[PDB]
C-alpha cells in the first residue's frame, strides 16, 4: 500500500493521481520542510541493487547515485552497501523478511464425520455380515428343534434384535442356549469386540489430531526440503541478504535458489504472490513482512505467514550522498 | 602398474610424469600409489558397504488383530478362561448338605458360557447366585476389565503399522545363509579384499563367492547395481560407501545401505614428490574439516541434490481410516465361525433323527489322571522348555575372558539345566 | 533387537505341561460329575 | 437372487478406477503415457477403458501382476489365488443353483419334505459365499497405489 | 608407510576388534525402542493373573 | 491486580529473572529506538553508522 494508482487517475493530474502510505507520507515530510514535490515511479520498476561484472547501479537507488531524482519516499531497505553510495534517513518503519506460502484449504469435519474412522466399504461389509449372522442364527434356532420350535425364543426378529445388541454392546434379555447357537452367538461377539474397539481406538485418533497446520514451520524448514520451491524478488534487498549471509541455513538457501531451474526469483511482489497462488502451494515467497502483512488481510485469503522474521530491517527515506536535504529529512 | 612395463597408468601417471600437478579425485589412499606420489590427509572417508534392494512396507497380517498382545498373553487367557470355567463349574454343583442339586443353571457347558460373556464385555443371561461362584464371577470380571483395556488401548495403531524388514543386518547374518546372494565387483580393490581375509567371516564369504552359480561377480558396478534391482531383492551387492549412499539418493529409490564399514580407507588428494604444493594441500584440507566445509560439501552433494528426498517425505505423519484389508481377518473368522454353526447343527440333527457310561467314564479318569501325571513330570525331568541363545560348554564357566563363548549358539534350556 | 536377537521359541517340554493342564482339568470335570452322579444313585 | 450373481459375475462394471488401458497394456512404444491415467471400468476379470478415444477394447487382468518388486510372501499369494479363480462368487452362483433344482423338485417329487429344508441350507450357503467374494474382492484392491 | 600397510592387511582393524569388543561386560542393549509400537508383554499384565 | 507500563527491553528482561513471576503482554504501544550517539563532526560518526 505505499504507492497506488488513485481510482479517479483519469480524472485527476500531477500527483494527484497517487495515493498512499508513501503518498501521504511525502506530504507530511514537505509541510515540515517546505518544498514542493512530484511523484514519478522508477522505470524499471526495480528498488535497487549492482550490476555483476557491470558495477552500475539499477532502480530506484540507481537513480539517486546518477543524480535523476532528489528523494525517495518508498518501502527502500537500508542495507549495507546502499549506505556507502546514499545517506538514508532514521527508519520509519520496521519489517524483516519473512515466509509466504498458499494456506491449506481446510477440510471442514462434514455432517456424518462420525462415520470417519472406518472407510465406506468396512460399513458395507458391517451390514452384510449383521444380516449374514442374524439368518443364520434363525436357521440354527429354528430348525426341527425335536413343542419343537416352541422351545427357543429366537425367530428371525428375535435374531435381528439379539444381533443388534451385541454390536452395539448393550446386551439383550434372551441368549442361544443350543450348542450350535452358541457358536454364532460367540463369533460374533468376538468380531463385535473387535470391531467396536477398532473405532474407538481409532476415534480417538481423529479427533485428538491437531491437524496440517503447516510444512513449513520455520526457515529451517525450508531448507531441508526441495519439494517446494522458493524465491525472492530480484533485484531487491532479500536477494541481496542471502548472498550475502555467513549463516549456515541461509546459505544453504542461496544454494538453492543460484542453481533450481525454472527460475525461482521474479519480476515483482505482485508476480511473486501470483506464484504462489498457482503452484498448488509448491513455491514459497520470501518477502519483506510489511508488504506479507497486507496480502495476507484480503481478499481472496489464501496467503500465509509462517515462521518469525528471518531477520529485522527497515525501510529509509534516501538522499543522494551529501545531497542538500539530507539533514532535515532526519 | 602394468606388471612388466613398469609405468603407471592412469591420475596417478599423470602426476608422475608430470602432466599434472593435483589430484583432486576420488583417489583411494594406497601403499603402491603413496610410494610414487604423495598423499594428503584424507578428504573423504569410506568403506566396503553392503547394498540390499530396499524391501517393501511389511503389510499387517491376516490375524494383525492379535498383535496388541503377544503369544504368550493370548495362549495365558486361554487357559484363564478354560480355569475359571472349571473352578465356577466346581462351585456351584456340590451336594448340598430332591431338587437342591438342581438349583444352579451352571453345567460345565453353561460355565464356559458364562466366562465366555463375561470376557467378551456381553452381558449373559444367568447370574452366579452363590457367594463362592460370585467370587469367581467377581475376579473373572476384574480380569477382563484390566485384560480389555490393555488390549484396545491401542488396536487401531497395531493395524495400520508397516515396518521395513531388513532380511540381512550386517556382515555375519549374510554369511549364515544362502538365499540371498553375494555379489562384488571382477576387477576391483574389493574383491582383493577377500583374498586377503585372515577373519573367518570374510574367508567364508570368500569361498562362496569363488565357488558359486551363477558368477556373483559383476564386470562394472552400474551391472552390480542393476542386478540388485532385478533380483528382487535376493542379491547383496558389496561396493565401497560413498557410491552406495549415493545410489540410495537417486531414482528410484530402491536400494538401501546396510551394515557398518568392514574395511575402513580413504581418498586423499595427490601431490607429487617434491612438490611445493605437498604442504599447503595438506594443511588446507585440515582447515576445511574443522571449518565443517567438508561435512558441508559431503551433505550437499550426496544428500541436498538428492533425487529421493528421503527425510522429509518419511518424516510427514498420518492417520487414516481403517480399510477392509486391515481388518478382512476377523470377517474371515466370522464367516468361517458361521458355516462351522451349520455343520454342527447338521451332525446333531441327523444324529437324533437316526451309549454313554459310568464305568467307562471311570477308566477315562483313571488314563487321564494318569496321562496328566506322565506329562507333568516328563515336563519337570526333562529339559527342552525354551530354545534360546545361551552359555555352552565352550566357556559355560566363565573361565577366561575375551573367548565370548562362540559369540553365542543356540541352547535349549529347561527348568533346572541349561543344554546347547 | 526389537525381541529379534534372542528370538526364544518353546520347545515340547513346555507343550506337554500345557496339555498336563487341559487334561488335568478335563478329569477334574469329570471326577465331580461322578460325586454328582454317586449321590443320585445315594438318594435316588 | 440367480439372476444377478450371474449378471454380476458375467459383466465388468465392478469397480471405475484410473486404470492401465489398452495402449498401455503392453509397453508398446515410448511416450503412449496411459493417456494420464485414463478412467477405466476394471471387473472381475476384465479391466476396459471408458469415455475416450481407444474405449471399447479389453485384457484380461494381471491378477498376478509382474515382474514387481515384491519377495512374494504366502498370505498375498493366497489372496490373490482366490481372487484369480475367483472361486467365492463361482461357489455363490452354484450354490444359487442348486436351491434353485431343489425348488424346482419341491413341488415335484414332493412329500420328501426335507428338500425346502435343503433349500434354505443353499441359499444361506450361497449368501455366505457372496460376502467373502465381496471382502477378497476389496481387499484384493490394495494393488491400486492410493498415496 | 607402516601405518599404510597394517591397515591394507588388517592389522589396525585386527587390534581393534580386539581392544573394544573383547571385553563384553555388560550387554548394555541400548537400541531400547527402535520400533513404537510394541506388543505388551506378559511381563506387564503378570499381576492380573496373580 | 496491577500492570505496568515500561519499556520492551527492560520488560523481556524482567521476565527472564528469578522468581519468574512476570509476564509481557500485549504488542509495543509506540516504536523507539536506541542509537549510538557520536558528537557533531566527529570522524567517527560515519564508520559507526
Ligand atoms: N564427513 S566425512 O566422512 O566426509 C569426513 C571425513 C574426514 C574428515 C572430515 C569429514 Cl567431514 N576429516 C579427517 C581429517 C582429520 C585428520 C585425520 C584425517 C584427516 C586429518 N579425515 S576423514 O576422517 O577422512
Ligand atoms: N576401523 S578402524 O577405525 O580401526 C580403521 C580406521 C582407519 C584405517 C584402518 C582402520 Cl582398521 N585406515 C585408514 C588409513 C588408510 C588410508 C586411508 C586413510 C588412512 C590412509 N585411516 S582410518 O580411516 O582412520
Ligand atoms: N524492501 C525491499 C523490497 C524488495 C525485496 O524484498 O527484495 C527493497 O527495497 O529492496
Amino acid at each position: 500500500p505505499y504507492v497506488m494508482m488513485k481510482k479517479n487517475h483519469e480524472m485527476l493530474e500531477g500527483n494527484e493521481r497517487y495515493e498512499g502510505y508513501c503518498v501521504d507520507l511525502a506530504a507530511e515530510i514537505a509541510k515540515h520542510c517546505g518544498f514542493k514535490y512530484k511523484l514519478t515511479i522508477v522505470g524499471d520498476g526495480k528498488y535497487g541493487a549492482r550490476d555483476a561484472d557491470t558495477k552500475i547501479w539499477n532502480g530506484m537507488v540507481g537513480e539517486l547515485v546518477y543524480g535523476k531524482a532528489d528523494i525517495a519516499i518508498a518501502p527502500l531497505t537500508i542495507t549495507l552497501v546502499r549506505e556507502e553510495v546514499i545517506d538514508f534517513s532514521k527508519p520509519f518503519m520496521s519489517l524483516g523478511i519473512s515466509i509466504m506460502i498458499k494456506k491449506p484449504q481446510k477440510s471442514k469435519p462434514g455432517v456424518f464425520s462420525f462415520l470417519d474412522p472406518l472407510a465406506y466399504e468396512i460399513w458395507m461389509c458391517i451390514v452384510f455380515a449383521y444380516i449374514g449372522v442374524s439368518v443364520v442364527l434363525f436357521l440354527v434356532s429354528r430348525f426341527s428343534p425335536y413343542s419343537s420350535e416352541s422351545t427357543n425364543e429366537f425367530g428371525i426378529f428375535n435374531s435381528l434384535w439379539f444381533s443388534l445388541g451385541a454390536f452395539m454392546q448393550q446386551g439383550c434379555d434372551i441368549s442361544p442356549r443350543s450348542l450350535s447357537g452358541r457358536i454364532v452367538g460367540g463369533v460374533w461377539w468376538f468380531f463385535t469386540l473387535i470391531i467396536i474397539s477398532s473405532y474407538t481406538a481409532n476415534l480417538a485418533a481423529f479427533l485428538t489430531v491437531e491437524r496440517m497446520v503447516s510444512p513449513i514451520e520455520s526457515a529451517e524448514d525450508l531448507s531441508k526440503q526441495t519439494e517446494i520451491a522458493y524465491g525472492t524478488l530480484d533485484s531487491g534487498s532479500t536477494k541481496e541478504f542471502f548472498r550475502r549471509s555467513k549463516i549456515a541455513v541461509f546459505d544453504k538457501m542461496w544454494t538453492y535458489m543460484r542453481s533450481a531451474e525454472p527460475s525461482v526469483f521474479v519480476r515483482t511482489t505482485a508476480e511473486g504472490v501470483a506464484r504462489v497462488r498457482k503452484s498448488k502451494g509448491k513455491y514459497a515467497y520470501l518477502l519483506e513482512s510489511t508488504m506479507n502483512e497486507y496480502i495476507e488481510q484480503r481478499k481472496p485469503c489464501d496467503t500465509m505467514k509462517v515462521g518469525g522474521n528471518l531477520d529485522s530491517k527497515g525501510y529509509g527515506i534516501a538522499t543522494p550522498k551529501g545531497s542538500s536535504l539530507g539533514t532535515p529529512v532526519n | 602398474r602394468d606388471a612388466d612395463t613398469k609405468i603407471w597408468n592412469g591420475m596417478v601417471g599423470e602426476l608422475v610424469y608430470g602432466k599434472a600437478d593435483i589430484a583432486i579425485a576420488p583417489l583411494t589412499i594406497t601403499l603402491v600409489r603413496e610410494e610414487v606420489i604423495d598423499f594428503s590427509k584424507p578428504f573423504m572417508s569410506l568403506g566396503i558397504s553392503i547394498m540390499i534392494k530396499k524391501p517393501q512396507k511389511s503389510k499387517p497380517g491376516v490375524f494383525s488383530f492379535l498383535d496388541p498382545l503377544a503369544y504368550e498373553i493370548w495362549m495365558c487367557i486361554v487357559f484363564a478362561y478354560i480355569g475359571v470355567s472349571v473352578v465356577l463349574f466346581l462351585v456351584s454343583r456340590f451336594s448340598p448338605y430332591q431338587s437342591s442339586e438342581s438349583t444352579n443353571e451352571f453345567g460345565i457347558f453353561n460355565s464356559l458360557w458364562f466366562s465366555l460373556g463375561a470376557f467378551m464385555q456381553q452381558g449373559c443371561d444367568i447370574s452366579p447366585r452363590s457367594l463362592s461362584g460370585r467370587i469367581v464371577g467377581g475376579v473373572w470380571w476384574f480380569f477382563t476389565l484390566i485384560i480389555i483395556s490393555s488390549y484396545t488401548a491401542n488396536l487401531a495403531a497395531f493395524l495400520t503399522v508397516e515396518r521395513m524388514v531388513s532380511p540381512i543386518e550386517s556382515a555375519e547374518d549374510l554369511s549364515k545363509q544362502t538365499e540371498i546372494a553375494y555379489g562384488t565387483l571382477d576387477s576391483g580393490s574389493t574383491k582383493e579384499f577377500f583374498r586377503r581375509s585372515k577373519i573367518a567371516v570374510f574367508d567364508k564369504m570368500w569361498t562362496y563367492m569363488r565357488s558359486a552359480e551363477p558368477s556373483v561377480f559383476v564386470r562394472t558396478t552400474a551391472e552390480g547395481v542393476a542386478r540388485v534391482r532385478k533380483s528382487k531383492g535376493k542379491y547383496a551387492y558389496l561396493l565401497e560407501s560413498t557410491m552406495n549412499e549415493y545410489i540410495e539418493q537417486r531414482k528410484p529409490c530402491d536400494t538401501m545401505k546396510v551394515g557398518g564399514n568392514l574395511d575402513s580407507k580413504g581418498y586423499g588428494i595427490a601431490t607429487p614428490k617434491g612438490s611445493s604444493l605437498g604442504t599447503p594441500v595438506n594443511l588446507a584440507v585440515l582447515k576445511l574439516s574443522e571449518q565443517g566445509v567438508l561435512d558441508k560439501l559431503k551433505n550437499k552433494w550426496w544428500y541436498d541434490k538428492g533425487e529421493c528426498g528421503a527425510k522429509d517425505s518419511g518424516s510427514k505423519e498420518k492417520t487414516s481410516a481403517l480399510s477392509l484389508s486391515n481388518v478382512a481377518g476377523v470377517f474371515y473368522i466370522l464367516v468361517g465361525g458361521l458355516g462351522l454353526a451349520m455343520l454342527v447343527a447338521l451332525i446333531e440333527f441327523c444324529y437324533k433323527s437316526r451309549l454313554f457310561d459310568r464305568g467307562v467314564q471311570m477308566l477315562l479318569t483313571t488314563v487321564g489322571a494318569f496321562a496328566a501325571f506322565s506329562l507333568m513330570t516328563i515336563a519337570v525331568g526333562t529339559d527342552y522348555w525354551l530354545y534360546s541363545r545361551g552359555v555352552c560348554k565352550t566357556k559355560s564357566v566363565s573361565e577366561d575372558e575375551t573367548s565370548k563363548k562362540n559369540e553365542e549358539v543356540m541352547t535349549h534350556s529347561g527348568l533346572w539345566r541349561t543344554c546347547c | 533387537s526389537d525381541s529379534k536377537k534372542n528370538s526364544y521359541s518353546y520347545g515340547w517340554s513346555f507343550y506337554f505341561g500345557a496339555l498336563s493342564f487341559i487334561i488335568a482339568e478335563m478329569v477334574g470335570v469329570l471326577a465331580v460329575h461322578m460325586f454328582i452322579d454317586r449321590h443320585k444313585q445315594l438318594t435316588g | 437372487a440367480f439372476s444377478l450373481m450371474t449378471i454380476a459375475v458375467g459383466t465388468d462394471y465392478w469397480l471405475y478406477s484410473r486404470g492401465v488401458c489398452k495402449t498401455k497394456s503392453v509397453s508398446e512404444d515410448e511416450t503412449s503415457k496411459k493417456n494420464e491415467e485414463v478412467m477405466t471400468h476394471s471387473g472381475l476379470w476384465r479391466t476396459c477403458c471408458l469415455e475416450g478415444n481407444f474405449k471399447g477394447l479389453c485384457k484380461q487382468i494381471d491378477h498376478f501382476p509382474e515382474d514387481a518388486d515384491y519377495e512374494a510372501d504366502t498370505a498375498e499369494y493366497f489372496l490373490r489365488a482366490v481372487r484369480a479363480s475367483s472361486i467365492f462368487p463361482i461357489l455363490s452362483v452354484i450354490l444359487l443353483f442348486m436351491g434353485g433344482l431343489c425348488i424346482a423338485a419341491s413341488e415335484f417329487y414332493k412329500t420328501r419334505h426335507n428338500i425346502i429344508l435343503s433349500a434354505g441350507i443353499f441359499f444361506v450357503s450361497a449368501g455366505l459365499s457372496n460376502i467373502i467374494g465381496i471382502i477378497v474382492y476389496i481387499s484384493a484392491n490394495a494393488g491400486d497405489p492410493s498415496k
